[PDB]
């Protein structure tokens, strides 16, 4: 009696173990093909502006014409650069003309230590501002090349949002390629439903066996009726195994369809991959142009402050220069006259 | 690149 119920639990455990084997095999095959093919419909996302880029566009509009004012400010900085260079050139011309006249004067006859020493300080101070100016020349030049490099995107990011979205590349798929996408998406849907019903059918079979072990064991008790009762339960198990076997057999036709669709998808796959590469490429130049905009605001301010301080010094040195050179010439006028 | 552009000190 106790051995008949034990022989039936072994028969139930065996058929359940054969079931779990056929499922693991079919899943192993199925998983290898999915992993090997690597396979979606988020094509509308290309038509959207990423939220992080919209926050940057809105930042260029909280202050009206910030890109225009940055461009103008760069032109002002470029203006005071050439002004400094020209005043430094004026001081040079005065020192060169004075040194020429002094050589001619010392030849025509056989001076003043005070003006000579002031003229030497002007020369020293001039070369100081020449070294600082030429040092900041490469910096000023690179600042303007960077401005020119990014101003077109900064104008784009400042304009209306629809032109920003128009700068991004969109998919241009023919009706044939959409069909290849739809067919591929339809088969993948069938694969997932096959996976779901497989998990479901196995659970039902496991629960049918579990409920039979709660019933004809944990509460009730039989006698010689174990022969017919085991046939009743076994009929229920076999009907579910029929559905499960249909599910397993169906996998072979589905894999053939999926691998065939994957061959048609190969041209579309590369087109869409190049579109994603291009989309993130243009997006990153817009991000980089916004990053350069912050750095340009900072360095444009540093440059205008530097060259304003430097223009003031060079303008003041030009005053000392023309005063010293004029006085030194008046001295040569007086001396060479009384000769 | 342009972040490391420094103007001289006076």
């Amino acid at each position: 009696a106790h051995e008949a119920s034990s022989l039936y639990s072994e028969e139930k455990a065996k058929l359940l173990r054969e079931m779990m084997a056929k499922i693991e095999d079919k899943n192993e095959v199925l998983d290898q093909f999915m992993d090997s093919m690597q396979l979606v419909d988020n094509l509308d996302a290309y038509s959207h502006i990423p939220p992080q880029l919209m926050e940057k566009c809105a930042a260029l509009s909280v202050r009206p014409d910030t890109v225009r004012n940055l461009v103008q400010s760069m032109q002002v900085l470029s203006g005071v650069f050439t002004d400094v260079e020209a005043s430094l050139k004026d001081i040079r011309d005065l020192l060169e003309e004075d040194e020429l006249l002094e050589q001619k004067f010392q030849e025509a006859v056989g001076i003043s230590i005070t003006s000579k020493a002031e003229l030497a300080e002007v020369r020293r101070e001039w070369a100081k501002y020449m070294e600082v100016h030429e040092k900041a020349s490469f910096t000023n030049s690179e600042l303007h090349r960077a401005m020119n490099l990014h101003v077109g995107n900064l104008r784009l990011l400042s304009g209306p949002l629809d032109q920003v979205r128009a700068a991004l590349p969109t998919p241009a798929l023919s009706p044939e390629d959409k069909a290849v996408l739809q067919n591929l998406k339809r088969i993948l849907a069938k694969v997932q439903e096959m996976r779901d019903q497989r998990v479901s059918l196995e659970q039902q079979l496991r629960e049918l066996i579990q409920k039979d072990d709660i019933t004809a064991s944990l509460v009730t008790t039989d006698h010689s009726e174990m022969k017919k009762l085991f046939e009743e339960q076994l009929k229920k198990y076999d009907q579910l195994k029929v559905y499960l076997e249909q599910n397993l057999a169906a996998q072979d036709r589905v894999l053939c369809a999926l691998t065939e669709a994957n061959v048609q998808y190969a041209a579309v796959r590369r087109v869409l991959s190049d579109l994603d590469q291009k989309w993130n490429s243009t997006l990153q130049t817009l991000v980089a142009s916004y990053e350069a905009y912050e750095d340009l605001m900072k360095k444009s301010q540093e440059g205008r402050d530097f060259y304003a301080d430097l223009e003031s010094k060079v303008a003041a040195l030009l005053e000392r220069t023309q005063s010293t050179c004029q006085a030194r010439e008046a001295a040569r006028q007086q001396l060479l006259d009384r000769e | 690149n342009i972040k490391s552009l420094s103007f001289p000190k006076l």
